This record gives C-alpha cells, structure tokens and sequence, in this order.
C-alpha cells in the first residue's frame, strides 16, 4: 500500500549474522532495514540526494546552512534543543554533512528508544521550523565554521581547483558559506534567508530523491512499519536529479600550471587529469585499476623509481570524484628539495610509467587478483558501528539496486579491457593539469582566490614541454607489480581452547617480557591483533634523542614500505612508532601471514643499515613537521600547551627542532644499538590463536632481538613512567600564547579533580554525562561563541579532571567568564533536576560505557588501554557501572561543591589562552546568564618554573592479574 | 597509494 516494492534477497557477507530487507515507499523513498537483536544501539540516517551544487548562484552555502538548522526545532517538538536533548538523554548522538551532491543526516542510540529517536528526526523532513532567532545565531556557526578552514591548506587547494575551472559551472561555487554570504550580503540585496531556506527545503527535499536506512534490535516486519508509519508521509515533489555533464575543465583549462603559495611550508606537486564519470562502470571499475597500478608502491612502481632519485617521498594515484557527469583522475606528490627542482622530469616519468601502461595493455591476473582480494575482505569483512554503517548505506542506495547495496562498492564483475583503454587514453600531456605549492613562489604570484585569500600564479604550459611528454618513451626501471605473496590461504578457526579466558590472561611474566593473551571469542574471523610495547629510557632521555627515535622508525618504514605494501593490499597492516618510554608496534589482519611480518620487522630493526640519502630527506621533513605546528588551529595549540604543562617530562617543538640539527648519520648509527641493547616488552596477543601458538610469537621476536641486538633485559627500577602535575587547592594558573596564523582565539579549561579510581571515574563522568548536551546549546547555539565547543573528562598519568576546549573569535578572558557563567546555570539546574531525568543519565552512560565492542580491533584496544595504563582492570566496565547506579543526585552536586565550583575548597584550575594571530596583547580576567567574579590568576611565564613549583601526584597502582 | 565534507559539529 504505502509501499512499492519490496526488496529480493539483500545479498551479504555470509559472516553476517545480521538480517536485512530493502524497500521502496510509494513516495519513492529507496530504504534498507537492518535487525540485529544484538545491538546495543539502534541507528537511523536519510541521505538527500541535493547538496552545495544546488547552492543558488547568489546565496553560497544555502545547502549547508539548511542542513545546521534542521536541528534547531520542527512544528512537533518546538524545542531547538529537543533532538540533541533527547539523544543524550538516551544513550544517543547525532551529526550531518554537506557535500556537492548529498546532505546526510543520521544518530544513533539506545536500541530500546529508536521509535522516540526516529519520529524526532522524520520531523526534519516533515515542519522544520527555521525559526528566524536560531537563523540569526546560526549564521554564526557557519561563518565560524569556515573562518577555522580559511587558513588550512587542504581547504585553499579545494576552492582554488573550483575557482580555476570554468567560472559558469556549478563547481565553481563556495559551498561552506558564511556570514557574507548568508547575511550581509543577502540583506544589502534585499533577500530573506530564512523565505530561501523555506524555499530550498520545499524544492529539494522531495521523497523521490531520499534514502533512509533504519537498524534496530526490532523484527524487519517491525521495522518496516515502523518506517512506513514515520516516512510514507514526506511529499514526493518529483523532482529531477541534478545532472553536470559538461566538465568543469574545458580546454582553456587545459596545459595549465599554477603555482601557489602555502600555509605550512609544505612541498607538493598536483597533477590532474580531467574524464567522464566513470559510476557505471563500477562492475569493473576501470579507473581504480588504474588507480591501482599508477598508485603503486612496490618494486618496478612509478613511486620507487621517484623515491630513488630523490625527488618525492609520497604518492596517491586514482580516480577522484567529482558529480554525476564528471570525475577527475589524479596523480599527486609530495617533494624534496630537489624534486621541486625537478618537476618537469618528474610529469615526464609519470608519463613514461602510463606509456608503459599502454605498452602491456591492459592486465587481466591484476585484475583478477584484486576481485579475489576484495571477495575475501567482503567476506571476513569486520561487523560495523551502527551509526557509520547507517549514514554511508544511506548514500549509497541512491547509486545501486537493492539487493546490491551490499555488495556493490566491495565486489569486482567483469574485468572490461576497452574501458580500461578508454580512460588511459585520457591520461595524455595535452590534457593535464599541473599545480605547485611551495614558499618559493611567496612573492612571485598575481592572483588571489577570493574566498580563502590564496596567493597564486597561472601558466600555460610551454607547447615544447606538452610535446616532450608526449613524446615519453619506455623506462627500464617501470615495471608491473609482480604476483602479491601476502595474500592470505588459510582462514580456518581454530577451536576455542578448554582453558580459554574472557579477558586477557598473563601467560608470560620475565623480565625481559609480559605476555598477555586472549584466544577471541566473539567475532570468529581470521584476524589477529599483535600489540607491543617496547620500553628503553633512550627513547625520550633527552629530545636529541626523542628526535633520533622518531628518525630511526621513520627510516625503517621507509625501506619496509615495497615490502609491506603488498601486505597492506593483503588485508596484512602494521604500525610502528616512538613513544615517551620506546616504541609501539602493532600488526593486525589476517592471521595466516603475520608472523612472516613481524619477523621481518624485528630482524629489520635489530639489523637495520640506514641509507644516508634516505636519512637527509626525512631529517628535512621532519624538520618542517615540527615547524608547521605553527599553522595548526588555536584550539589544537591550546591542548598541546595544557599537555606540556601537566606532565612531568615533556619535550617542546621547539626544543625538538633545536636538538635535530646535530642529529647525524654517525649519531643516529651509535643510537640504534644503544636503544635495543636492554629493553622490556610488554605484548597483547589477541585474535584468532592459540596460548602456545602466541608463546610461539613472542619467543621469535625475543630470540630475533637477542640474536640481532644482543638485547638483555632491563631493571624494573627502569621501568619509569611520568607523573601529572599535583595542582594546589584554590589554585588558578594562566598560561597564554598566541597563534599567528589563525585570527582566532582558543582554549582549554582543566578543572583537576582527583587519582582515578571508581567512585571518582563516575563522579566525574556522570557529571559530564549530565552538562554534555546542555554545554553545546549554551555556549554554541544560544551564546554562539564558536563551531568548536567541547566538554568533557581529561584522563592523564592516572589522574583526571573536567575540561573545556573552545576556539572564537571572542578573547579568553571573555570565554572564561562565560563557562563560569555556564558551570552555575548547571548548578541550579542539577538541583532542580528531577529523580526521573536524573536517573535517565545514569542510564545514559551506563548504556554509553557498556555498549560492546562489534571488532576484534575494537575489543583489543579496550584491553590494551587497560595494559598501556597499567591499570589492567579488564572487567572495570561492569564495575564502575554497578557503582555507577548506586550514585545519588547529591553525590554529585557534593562532588561539584568541592572540586567545581568557582569558592570549591579543592579546585585545581588551570587555563590555556591561545591568542589570535590580530590580538598584540590581552589581560587574563574580566540577558546572558551572569558570570561570578574569578580570582586573580598566577600567570606561568615558564613551563619548567612551573612544574618545578609544584608537587607530583603518584601513578596509580595495579590492578593484580594472577596468572603464569 | 591508491585514492571535503562540511559537518554540523566536529566530533
């Protein structure tokens, strides 16, 4: 009836044990219903197919702005916070996005109120109010929104791409909109924004252009009425789906070169290639066959070949989207020095590894390879969050059938040889589009993007340097990869073992390594996860050699790298890096190969022989690494100060590029066997594997490191980890700075409570349960102080506290006040609150913290966060929410009287004012709620001073796990 | 290897 079909079998995984069916309502509406009784959450999302690409020529951003004030209220629940209000009260969460063509919406939350959560969020596509006040505040979180990406270099080389095509395409329009755009501007031209919100919602948001995909713990029959009942009811407008066959490149856009002048001081080198939409051919995807050739990094690879000559360091080759009707396909590089210098040879190559390409003409075992691969990923595919899972079927049922949603981005068909030739043949020099960042054209440009300020120049590329590349001939080092060896054989489950555990057990306990494992019990895929830590005091002694630890790893994966992409392609994945007390290694996938990995990796590092132009070129990277700090965002400046202030030891940027000069190829030599020769490992074997098999494991990496480095054991006096700064009571210190790229301000507030421990983890965490929702509406959508507001609790070296990170344009001795000001009407409202709400919140988190995890990776990080705390209280979930349940409403109004509150007798503070770039000085202190009256505040002048002052906490003790 | 989103709130 309201239905018009229902949905054949909806192929999946044969490992998934969850239940689908597809439909379409009579509206036209395409949806994917999901039971799985074992969900913890239950999710909903609806995918409209209209986005910024619709934006009206003379409104930028309308799509954008449309999709922030769906939020804020609907004929039936009036509230502008009722949605976000009743999410958090039910365990829930919620976001959207906004790209050229799409407008997602989605949330998640307790599986027994997905009914309350979804008639909520019909109403978005039902009477969305657009209600003229919230409009007018609004505006400010789209303006702030885009004033934080101003000034990011991924986002300047975004527009300017849009801004360099054809100037009448609809890809030429700025879609992020802000106050210009959607008030100033708009008003001067005697436009009301809050009609043409009205008018595109009514226009776009029709049925016929809408996909929503519902899961829940409920029947499919239920959930199909469930659907039919809340969505049936949204109008079908019929209208067309926007279409943009014309290419945004015409030939004027062609044999173009641009240099441009970045933020960071980053090296990078742009090549594009303008194609059809390549979307129906996704049985065969031609282009990420090419992709997948141009883009690889293993011996005889286009990378290889540039890596040795010293010019770049990176690749990413492939196809790009663009809109129905047009893609792109790209081949873009990071470079040296040197590459810089040589980015005419390095297109030349590019081509020279494409006419190599049309030389062996297209490769049917690569193919098949590939489809093979993907048809065991999609098989042993990992089970995925509900919400995610959700949001991204939600899009894509809007490109394929059904009973193919499943499957259709995962499995390759028919291998097509003729499309395969077809986009190589648009992969020629007389089509290409070349663009450089770098500093050295700082000075040198006469243009400017309008929206982000981007300084830049355009050329036509010389007819002589086209035919050069045209003329591209064979080069001996280009070959095809060879047959991947990773690719795994045996998938068999090994049977759970009679002495299996629930949680990690230690079965090995000596000094030179501890051993927990746990045979998986749950998800029965062939995967493993294989965790270790490596401890050695050489690691972050000093920040010469925190420098040389960071090089010498980067160095090994950078010879690993042919090795280990092969593997990666496999399903076989592996991390490696330095921390403050060694180094981290951790190697997940399959497990059928991973100790042919491991292996490699440890007798690598134990025999590692540096290669010294290799050495010269990541030193210099790394040096630019460290130096671009400087362009991150205020609110990242100030949790990297806070973070550097609150912990025992902890090496700057600055002295960290200081010391790196003097790193050396002599230096770094002598530390590699220094930092192996005693060291202590620590490993969380997790997956499907047996007790011996992982005793089989961690001998081999000892036994390869005893052999190889002649490691010996450590003292467990060594053994030493850092201590939080011990903040006085009453105490308040202000530690300010000031960011001069962004012209915007930040800051973190931490209000230090206490040691972690049960009943203090739950104090703080339900009141941050509590004041989470009611601090996003107060200080961003009623006060509008900035797009990035946030709460929460701050975990550290065992101890924790509540903190607050905020970045504006308002100056932070003003935005202090105004959390002050929030952290009273909190106060009122907490005592006010009645037993139901309160309980509800108990609930809420009990919920939050008990929800499980879906993944083998999911449930090991759980445990290893336990292990790399060393608190290793693998069952703390049950625990502290049994006790969580026993709290009372005064327990934590006493909790916020004595660590909170502004007269609290223990309150610990601390404030990072992150000044914008604009801003030559500012002091620290000064119908809104009203702001109490602060303290004058010790403002720190020097970290080392700082710390040195003050007492340090203790770490917080084990929790004891018996075992062998 | 092989191969920009507006969001309501950054998460």
């Amino acid at each position: 009836p309201a239905i018009k079909r229902i949905g054949n079998h909806i192929t999946k995984s044969p490992e998934d044990k969850r239940e689908y069916r597809g439909l379409e309502l009579a509206n036209g509406i395409k949806v994917l219903l999901i039971s799985d009784p074992t969900t913890d959450k239950s999710s909903a999302a609806l995918d409209v197919h209209i986005g910024s690409l619709s934006d009206p020529p003379n409104i930028a951003g309308l799509s954008h702005f449309c999709q922030h004030m769906l939020f804020l209220g609907t004929k039936k629940y009036p509230k502008e916070n009722e949605y976000s209000q009743f999410l958090s009260e039910h365990a829930g969460s919620s976001n959207a996005f906004t790209s050229g063509e799409h407008t997602n919406y989605y949330f998640d939350v307790s599986h027994e109120h997905l009914e309350g959560a979804l008639d909520r969020f019909a109403q978005f596509f039902l009477c969305p109010l657009f209600d003229e006040s919230c409009k007018d505040r609004e505006v400010n979180a789209v303006d702030s929104e885009h004033e934080k990406n101003v000034m990011n270099d991924a986002w300047r080389l975004f527009q300017l791409e849009k801004a360099t095509g054809n100037p009448k395409h609809p890809f030429s329009k700025f879609g992020t909109g802000n106050k210009y755009t959607l008030e100033t501007r708009p008003n001067q031209e005697g436009i009301d924004v809050r009609q043409e919100l009205l008018k595109f919602h009514s226009a776009y948001y029709s049925s016929n252009l809408m996909a929503v995909c519902v899961l829940g713990r409920e029947s499919l029959d239920d959930l199909t009425n469930l659907v039919v009942k809340l969505f049936s009811e949204v109008e079908n407008k019929n209208v067309p789906l926007p279409e943009f066959p014309e290419h945004p490149f015409q030939e004027e856009h062609l044999k173009q070169l641009y240099k441009i002048v970045p933020i960071k001081d980053i090296r990078n080198l742009y090549v594009t290639f303008p194609i059809p939409d390549l979307q129906k051919y996704y049985k065969s995807n031609p282009g990420h066959y090419l992709g997948h050739l141009i883009g690889h990094e293993g011996p005889g690879s286009l990378l290889s070949e540039l890596k040795s000559k010293g010019w770049v360091n990176t690749l990413v080759g492939g196809q790009k989207e663009g809109a129905r009707g047009f893609m792109f396909f790209i081949i873009n590089v990071d470079l040296t020095e040197e590459g810089l210098l040589h980015v005419e040879d390095i297109i030349l190559h590019m081509f020279q590894y494409i006419q190599k390409l049309r030389a062996e003409g297209p490769q049917e075992w690569v193919f098949q390879e590939c489809k093979d691969l993907n048809a065991v990923a999609f098989r042993f595919k990992d089970k995925e969050r509900p919400r995610g899972y959700t949001s991204k079927i939600a899009g894509i049922l809007h490109y394929y059938p059904l009973e193919e949603v499943l499957t259709a981005e995962y499995l390759l068909e028919e291998f097509r040889p003729d499309l395969i030739e077809m986009v190589l043949d648009k992969l020629r020099p007389e089509n290409v589009r070349v663009a450089i960042v770098s500093k050295s054209f700082e000075g040198k440009t006469d243009r400017t993007e309008e929206w982000y300020g981007t300084q830049y120049k355009q050329e036509a590329i010389p007819d002589e340097v086209i035919k050069k590349w045209q003329n591209a001939d064979l080069n001996g080092k280009f070959k095809l990869p060879t047959k991947n060896e990773f690719i795994p054989t045996n998938f068999e489950i090994l049977p759970l073992e009679k002495e299996a555990t629930p949680y990690p057990a230690l079965i090995k306990d000596t000094a030179m390594s501890k051993l927990w494992f746990k045979q998986d019990d749950k998800f029965f895929l062939p995967k493993a996860c294989l965790n270790f830590e490596f401890f050695s005091p050489f690691a972050y002694v000093d920040p010469l050699h925190c420098n040389m630890a960071y090089l010498y790893l980067e160095l090994l994966k950078d010879s690993l790298n042919e090795y280990a992409y092969a593997a990666e392609l496999a399903g076989l994945s592996y991390d490696l890096q330095n921390t403050i007390y060694g180094m981290y290694l951790s190697v997940k996938g399959y497990n059928d190969k991973q100790p042919i990995l491991l292996k490699k990796i440890i007798e690598k590092m134990a025999t590692f022989e540096i290669d010294e132009k290799r050495f010269e070129i990541i030193k210099e990277a790394y040096m630019r690494s460290l130096n671009n700090f400087r362009a991150e965002q205020p609110h990242q400046h100030a949790m990297y100060y806070l973070r550097l202030l609150m912990t025992e030891v902890a090496w700057t940027k600055d002295e960290l590029k200081e010391a790196l000069d003097d790193v050396t190829l002599p230096r770094l030599k002598a530390f590699i066997p220094q930092l192996l020769s005693r060291l202590h490992i620590e490993a969380l074997l997790h997956g499907n594997i047996t007790k011996q098999a992982a005793l089989g494991i961690m001998q081999m990496v000892e036994d390869t490191l005893i052999e190889h480095a002649h490691t010996k054991p450590l003292l467990p006096s060594q053994l030493v980890r850092y201590r939080e700064v011990q903040l006085p009571d009453r105490g308040w210190f202000v530690y300010q700075q000031r960011n001069e790229v962004h012209n915007n301000c930040g800051i973190e507030i931490y209000y230090q409570t206490d040691m972690q421990s049960t009943s203090e983890n739950m104090f703080l965490e339900l009141f941050c349960q509590i004041i989470s929702e009611p601090c996003f509406n107060t200080l961003r959508t009623k006060e509008q102080l900035g797009y990035i507001v946030f709460s929460g609790p701050r975990r550290a070296n065992g101890i924790q506290g509540l903190r607050f990170i905020i970045q504006s344009e308002k100056p932070p001795h003003y935005l202090e006040s105004r959390v002050e000001a929030f952290l009273i009407t909190m106060e009122k409202s907490i005592e006010d609150m009645t037993e139901e709400a309160f309980q509800k919140h108990i609930q809420a988190l009990a919920i939050r913290r008990l929800d499980k995890p879906k993944k083998l990776s999911a449930e090991c990080a759980k445990y290893w966060g336990e292990i790399i705390s060393q608190q290793y209280n693998f069952d703390r979930d049950n625990t502290e929410v049994a006790y969580l349940k026993t709290l009372t409403k005064e327990d934590i109004i006493k909790f916020y009287k004595e660590m909170l509150a502004v007269d609290a007798p223990r309150r610990h503070k601390v404030s990072v004012h992150v000044l914008a770039r604009e801003m030559d000085s500012c002091p620290v202190v000064g119908n809104l709620s009203q702001a109490p009256a602060l303290p004058q505040p010790e403002v720190i002048q020097n970290m080392t001073e700082f710390k040195r002052g003050l007492p340090l906490f203790p770490l917080v003790k084990p929790h004891i796990n018996f075992m062998a | 290897d092989a191969e920009k989103l507006v969001f309501f709130a950054e998460d």
